[PDB]
C-alpha cells in the first residue's frame, strides 16, 4: 500500500497441497487501472487502516 | 512431533534368529519375566478314566520366574540441518521441503533405532545359544546373570583330548565328533553353522569335501532365508544328510567393529528349538494411557521445550529373549 | 547443445572401492568437507536413569573439518565430423544423420568423462587405503595433503626383519604374518586381494597353495561383483577362512599406461569399513539456480558463439572422498 | 512467553572496542570460524599484460580455519514477584499490571543479557589486544587458546632494561620509548589509551605535562565516543600529535569485582585495525527452522510446563571476535 | 550484467598524492602522452608596443611527447555463490536476495577495482617522485622508462659524507642539511614527510626534538586530510617553521605485503607541485560509441555466453601520471 493506504497489490505465497510445496510470493494488483476487477478483495475492515 | 502411526518400514531382516528360533514373543503388562505364567510345556500325557474326569491342570509353576528384561530406550535428533540419504534422483526439491527432509529422516533415524536394537537381541541370542548364560548388565544397573540352564555335556570342548587341528587333514572324518556332540542335544541336529574359520578347518578334512554336496537340493526355507538375508548368512551347502551355514555376521561397537561369533564355537540343535520372547513393560506414559504397556516396540517424535528446545525420536522396548530349552543346543568351542 | 536429461548410462562400474567401501556419499552445499558436520559415527552408548533423561546429543564435532574437495570439471567436443563408434550394423543410416550421431558421441564423450572422474577416484582410494594420505593437487592449486590418520602399525612392512622371498619357497607359512598383521587392524579381514607379483610371491610358498580352495564355496556377493567386473578384479579362491582375490586395474595416463597397484602392497581389512564420499559445490550458474549445487555430478551440452564458436560436453564434480577409520586396514609392503 | 519482535534496545554502547576496532562481523551457518573462508586482506597487487587476463583469484586459504566460537546461552527468570525498577512516577499503575511489569522486566533482563555478553566479550578484547592469545575455556569444555600470532617485539616489555619508576622524573622523556615500541607496530599509532596508574607514572614525567595539550583540539569523533560512553574511558586531552585516553573499566564477577586492565599495560596501534566477529551456530530449534542459524544474537521468552514450570528468557550466541593483525598493535608491561 | 550507471562509490580517498600534488588530469582520446600537446606552463613574460600587438602564442612545443599509458584492465567475478561482508545486521533477507547480494557485491568488487588501480597509481607516483623514474613495465610489454627529468642535485644523498646515524644524537641539528638540501629544490618546502625509521633517526637528534612543536598550530587543510586518512599520513607535528609527516603506507602484493616508502627516504618540495594524469585512450566498445576514450575510468556488468558462460565486473583505465617540475623535490636516501 503507500502511506494514504491504498491497497496497490499482493503477494501471494505459492501453494502448500501437497504439505510439501515451498511458498513463493508473486505480485497480484487488486484492480486494473480501467476499472476492471481483476482481483476481488472483499473484506469487512473494523477501522480505518 | 511427529504420530505414533509414522512407524511404517516392512522391514523384518533379523539373522534367523529371533524369526526361526526365538519366535514365542511375550510381552507382558507386568515388569518382570515370570516364567511361571508362560504356560511354556504343557503336562501333556495323563487321561482320566472312563467313569468320570480328574482335576484341574494348570500352567506347571516355573521354578524360577524373576528376571529383568532389559529396558531399551535410545534416542536420536531428527534435526532437518543435514543433507540427508538421497536415494538416486527422486526429486531432491522434496529434500528441500523440511516436512519430507523430516518425515524421511525420522524414518531413517528410527529404522537404525530398531536395528540397533536388534543387533543388540542378536548378541543376547548368540549369548543365550552359545553358553546358556546371559547378563543383563549396563553401568548404572547391577548386573544379573540369566541362566537358562545350559548343561555341561552342551559345553563340552573339542580342544579336550583331540583337537581337529591335531587330526589328519586328510583321512580324518569329524562326523563321528558331529554324532558324538548331537547325541546328547536331546533332538536332531538340522544346521551346522559355523564360525568362518571353525567352518575352515573342518573342511580342511577330505572326507568332509567329498562327503558334502555343494548342490541346491533345496531342502527347506532355508535357502529362502538365505536369498532373503545374503548379508552374513552363507548357505555353504548340503554335507549329505545335514545342512551346512557360515555365519559371519559382525557389530560394530563405540569405536570399533568385529564379529559377532567367536572364534571357533558351534552350538548343535534344531532349527524348531523353542525361543522365548518376554518383554516387560514400557515405562511411557503414553504407552500406559494407551494400552501399550505390553507390546513389543513404541516409537515417538516430541518437542522438548525450554533448555534442550529441540524435538526427538525415542524408541523404546524391553525385551529378555531366551531359550525354553537350553539343552536343546551343544555349545563346543573347536579346535 | 542437449538438455540436462540426456545424461542416461546405466552404467555403474566401479572396481569395488567406491561401491563396497565407499558408499557413504555426502555432496553438501557448501564448498569444503566439514567433518564435524557429518555425524559419522554417533556417541552410542549412554543411557540416562530410570527418572528423567539427559542432555541433548549432537553430532561430535570432528576434531578437523576443513579440505578442499578435488572439483573436477573437463569437458570434450562432439564435433560431428568422426566417424563414431559403429556397434555391428545397427542401420549406419542414422550415424549419417547429424542428429544422432550427435546424440550417442555425446553419450560416447559422457561416458568417457565419467569412467575419467572414476578412475581418478579410484587412484584417489588407492592412495587413501594404502597409506591414510591423499594428495589434493595440481597445477595452480596449492597441493593439500589430507590425512585420514593411518597409523603406523597399520604401516608396518614385510621387508622389516624377515622378507618372505627371503624365507623356504616350501615349509614356511606366511598365514602367521597374516594374523599379525590382521589383529592391529580393528577388525576382522575377510579379502586378502594383492597385487599380482604380490599373491605370486604369497602362493610361491606351498602351504598357501595345499592351504587354499580353489572351490566356489560361493561367500557371498564378491563372486558376483567378480562377474560383473570380470576386467581386473581375479577372484583366485578361498584361502580357506579367508577370500583370495588380485587387483591388476590399470590407468592410461597422458602418454603411457601403468598399474593403479604399486609393485608390492597390500591392506588388511574389512569389506564394510566405512568410506565417506563427501562432495563440495558444483559451480555452474545452472547447478546453483536449480539446485544441484549438492550433488554428486553435473553433465551439460552448450554452445559458445564468439571466437570458439562450437558445442561442448562439460562435467562438473566435486569429491573428497576418504575413510572413516584409517586404522581399519593395514597397510604393508611385501618382499 | 512473549514474541522475538520484543527485543528493542536501541542501546549499544560498548567501549569503543567491539564498534571501533572490531566492525569485522562473519555471523555463520556454520559451527566453527573458518579463517580460510573469511577473504580477509585479499591479494590485492598484480595485474595482468595487456593481450588477455589471467587466472581466478579467491580467497587466499587462511592457514588455520577451526576454532571454536564461545557458544553463550544464558538465561534468566522474569517472574512477576519482583517490585521492578521504577522510573520516577510515570504511573505505577502499569507496574501493579502483570502486563506491563512482565514486558518490562523482560526488558530489564535481556538488556542485563547483552551487557553480559558485551562485558565478556570485552574481556576477549583486552585479552586479545594484550597478549594476542585468548582462552576459549569453560568448565565441562576443553580449553582452546586461539592464536591470532602476536609477535615478540609486540610484547617487549618497559621493565627490561630501565624502568620509567627507575628514571629521572623531571627530565626524562617517555616519547623516545613511544616511537621505540611504535615503529614495530605495522603502522601508525594515534591513541595511547592507558590503565590508570600507567598512565599515572606515564605522566610523572615533566616533559610529558608541558608536552601535553588539555585543550579539546577535536581531531576526530574519539571525543563524540568518549560523550556518549562518559563512564570508563576517559579522554585526557592532547599529547600533541597522539591522542591521550585512560579505560577504567570494570568487570563484576561472581563475587567481587575489579578493572578489566591489568596493573600498568599498554597497546599501541591504530583506531583502523581490523578486528573480526566470527560467529559460530546457534543452537536453537527456533533459529535454525526460521534462518537465524547465521546471526549476532538470539532472545527468546518461552514457558516451560512440567517439574521447572516457569517462565524464562533466554539469550544466545557465539562470538570469537579476534584481530587481523595481531602485530598491529605493541603490548607493553610497564614500570 | 547491470548498467554503466550502477558505478557509485563516493570513496575518493587516494593517500595525499594524486589528490594534493597530482591534480592535473588530461584524459584524451589519443593513445600516448602528447606532453606538446599539454599546455603545461605557458610562455608568460612578454608584452607588446604600445602601438600594434604581436604574433600568436601557442602551446610551447613539449620536447618529448611519446610515452605508453598504463591502459590497466583488470576484472573479476560477482557469482552470487559466496556470503558477503555482512554489514551488522542490516536485514540479511536481502542478503538472501541473489539481486541485492549481486549489485553490492559489483559494488564490493569495483572498489577492489579502483582502490587496485589507485594502489598501483600510488607506487607509480612514489616512484615518479623518488627518482624521477618510471617503469612502465609488465609481462608481454616491453619496459618503457619514463623519465620526467629528475636532475642530480635532486638525488643527492645523506650517506655521502658524513651520516646523520654518524653523528651526535644529542648535539647535531639536521635543520642545516634540511636547508642544504631545499635550497636546490626550485621553491619552498613545507611538508617533510619521512618514512618511519627515516624520521626516526630524524628525531633522534636532540635539536629536532626541542626545536619541533607537537602542538596543532593547524597551519592548513593538512590536519583535516590526515583526519580523513589516519590510516598511513601520519601528522607527526610542527617543526616550527615546516610540518613533519610520515607516510607508513603498505601493498600487498601477489603473495606478501610491504610498505610503498624504501627504507629511508626523503623528498623535498612543495604541496603545490604540478603533476600531470595524463591518460590514454579507452580500448572497449562501449566507450567508444559512448564517447568515452577520453575520461578517468570506466566500469561495466557483462555477461559471457558459451565456454566462459558467466559474468563479470571489467574495470578499464590508462593512467600516466607524472610531475611536470621533477626538479621541483630533491631526493635524498638518508643514513
Amino acid at each position: 500500500i503507500n502511506d494514504s493506504g491504498a491497497a496497490l497489490g499482493y503477494y501471494v505465497s505459492e501453494d502448500g497441497y501437497p504439505g510439501w510445496m515451498p511458498q513463493k510470493w508473486t505480485w497480484i494488483p487488486r484492480e486494473l487501472p480501467g476499472g476492471r476487477a481483476s482481483f476481488i478483495h472483499v473484506f469487512e475492515p473494523v477501522e480505518d487502516g | 512431533a511427529q504420530l505414533l502411526a509414522a512407524n511404517e518400514q516392512k522391514f523384518k531382516f533379523d539373522p534367523l534368529f529371533l524369526r526361526l528360533f526365538f519366535r514365542e514373543s511375550y510381552p507382558f503388562t507386568t515388569e518382570k519375566v515370570y516364567l511361571s505364567q508362560i504356560p511354556g510345556l504343557v503336562n501333556m500325557a495323563l487321561y482320566v478314566s472312563p467313569i468320570v474326569s480328574g482335576e484341574v491342570i494348570r500352567s506347571r509353576g516355573g521354578s524360577t520366574s524373576e528376571f529383568t528384561p532389559g529396558y531399551v530406550k535410545p534416542k536420536h535428533e531428527v534435526n532437518p540441518q543435514m543433507t540427508l540419504r538421497r536415494l538416486p534422483d527422486e526429486d531432491p526439491q522434496n529434500l528441500a521441503d523440511p516436512a519430507y527432509r523430516r518425515r524421511r529422516i525420522i524414518m531413517q533415524n528410527m529404522r537404525d533405532e530398531e536395528l540397533a536394537i536388534a543387533q543388540v537381541e542378536e548378541m543376547q541370542a548368540v549369548s543365550a545359544v552359545l553358553k546358556g548364560k546371559y547378563t543383563m548388565t549396563g553401568e548404572a544397573f547391577d548386573p544379573v546373570e540369566v541362566d537358562m540352564g545350559r548343561s555341561e555335556e552342551n559345553n563340552i570342548t573339542q580342544s579336550g583330548g583331540t583337537e581337529w587341528s591335531k587330526r589328519d587333514k586328510s583321512t580324518y572324518d569329524p562326523t563321528d565328533d558331529i554324532e558324538a556332540y548331537a547325541l546328547n542335544a536331546s533332538g536332531v541336529v538340522n544346521i551346522i553353522v559355523f564360525d568362518p574359520k571353525g567352518w575352515a578347518l573342518f573342511r580342511s578334512f577330505k572326507a568332509v569335501k567329498e562327503k558334502l554336496d555343494t548342490r541346491r537340493g533345496s531342502n527347506s526355507e532355508l535357502e529362502t532365508a538365505v536369498k532373503d538375508l545374503g548379508k552374513a548368512v552363507s548357505y555353504k551347502g548340503m554335507y549329505g544328510d545335514v545342512a551346512i551355514v557360515v555365519y559371519s555376521g559382525q557389530y560394530v561397537e563405540n569405536g570399533v567393529k568385529k564379529n559377532f561369533l567367536p572364534d571357533n564355537t558351534m552350538v548343535l540343535g534344531n532349527t524348531q528349538a523353542r525361543g522365548l520372547r518376554t518383554y516387560g513393560c514400557i515405562q511411557d506414559a503414553d504407552a500406559q494411557r494407551e494400552g501399550i504397556n505390553a507390546s513389543a516396540r513404541y516409537p515417538k517424535n516430541w518437542v522438548t521445550t525450554g533448555d534442550p528446545a529441540r524435538e526427538f525420536t525415542m524408541i523404546q522396548s524391553a525385551p529378555l529373549m531366551l531359550l525354553a530349552d537350553p539343552d536343546e543346543f551343544v555349545s563346543v568351542q573347536l579346535a
